[PDB]
């Protein structure tokens, strides 16, 4: 339901 | 939010969305107190009762936000946490006393239009404002009802403070000083209240002294969402400032 | 700290939203 993020600030 | 309005842009710059990284989801409210600390209810981080217990890694907090669900490119600003503080008299087997926590974002966030911090009051304005039919203002994401859904962007409502007696007198839990609560009362033809994910944002109130917000409660309990003769119980924030101060100072 | 409190688009402009004047017609102490 959530937009993805951007990979980096999962990181 | 329950029976609350769109916010208007920038209209809560020091909102804070408490965001799990694994399954992607919404955990909490929250609040922007400086360029590196957010404050938050100690049951968005440790609630054994529902086997909760949330590690730094296991978090994000993103600032500046409107839209839940979007990713709001341009706009909001996503910080890893350097470390979380929970209250040691945090009272969760009982009540919830002392529902309070910080975090310590791993590097300062950027100031902009939508993102900016919320002052904590001092005794003085906490003394003068802190009475009963004075109102605040509750923000979040988080549930529209308690049972169902889930709001397009952050909501607003302004709720007035109630009489301790009637707190007390609204539920079986034993209310400390270290919380007040807020609601209309079933007569009063109004209502609103804080809802399921509200949890850890912000109670704040306008001081007419010198025009700035202040953020008097932390969203913390309420039994349901907006049922009549209940009320919402918001961390006293002025009660618990001198364990805010102690981290900040020891730590930041 | 010092500047906290005043929103960018709001009390920094002086503009008010549109419900902030409930909140201050609430308050009772000191007029
Ligand atoms: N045990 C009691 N007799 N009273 C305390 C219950 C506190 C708990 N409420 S609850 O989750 O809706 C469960 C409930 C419902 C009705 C009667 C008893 C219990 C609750 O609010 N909790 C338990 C841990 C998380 C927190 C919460 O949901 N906070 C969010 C919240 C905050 C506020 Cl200010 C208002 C409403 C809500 C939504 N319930
Ligand atoms: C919370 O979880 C952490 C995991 O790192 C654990 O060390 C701690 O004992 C837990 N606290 C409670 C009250 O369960
Ligand atoms: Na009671
Ligand atoms: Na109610």
């Amino acid at each position: 339901d959530f937009e993805e993020i951007p990979e980096e600030y999962l990181q | 939010i329950v029976e609350g309005s769109d916010a208007e842009i920038g209209m809560s710059p020091w909102q804070v969305m408490l965001f799990r990284k694994s399954p992607q989801e919404l955990l909490c409210g929250a609040s922007l107190i400086s360029d590196r600390w957010v404050l938050t209810a100690a049951h968005c981080l440790l609630y054994p009762p529902w086997d909760k217990n949330f590690t730094e890694n296991d978090l994000l907090v993103r600032i500046g936000k409107h839209s839940r669900t979007r990713y709001e490119r341009n706009i909001e600003k996503i910080s890893m946490l350097e470390k979380i503080y929970i209250h040691p008299r945090y009272n969760w087997r009982e009540n919830l006393d002392r529902d309070i926590a910080l975090m310590k974002l791993k590097k300062p966030v950027a100031f902009s239009d939508y993102i900016h911090p919320v002052c904590l009051p001092d005794r003085e304005t906490a003394a003068s404002l802190l009475q009963a039919g004075y109102k605040g203002r509750v923000t979040g994401w988080g549930n529209l009802k308690e049972t169902w859904g889930q709001p397009s962007v952050l909501q607003v409502v302004n709720l007035p403070i109630v009489e301790r007696p009637v707190c007390k007198d609204s539920t079986r839990i034993r209310i400390t000083d270290n919380m007040f609560c807020a609601g209309y009362k079933p007569d009063e033809g109004k209502r609103g209240d804080a809802c399921e994910g509200d949890s850890g944002g912000p109670f704040v109130m306008k001081s007419p002294f010198n025009n700035r917000w202040y953020q008097m409660g932390i969203v913390s309990w309420g039994e349901g969402c907006d049922r009549d003769g209940k009320y919402g119980f918001y961390t006293h924030v002025f009660r618990l400032k001198k364990w805010i101060q102690k981290v900040i100072d020891q730590f930041g | 700290e010092a500047d906290c409190g005043l929103r960018p688009l709001f009390e920094k402009k002086s503009l008010e939203d549109k419900t902030e004047r409930e909140l201050l017609e609430s308050y009772i102490d000191g007029r």
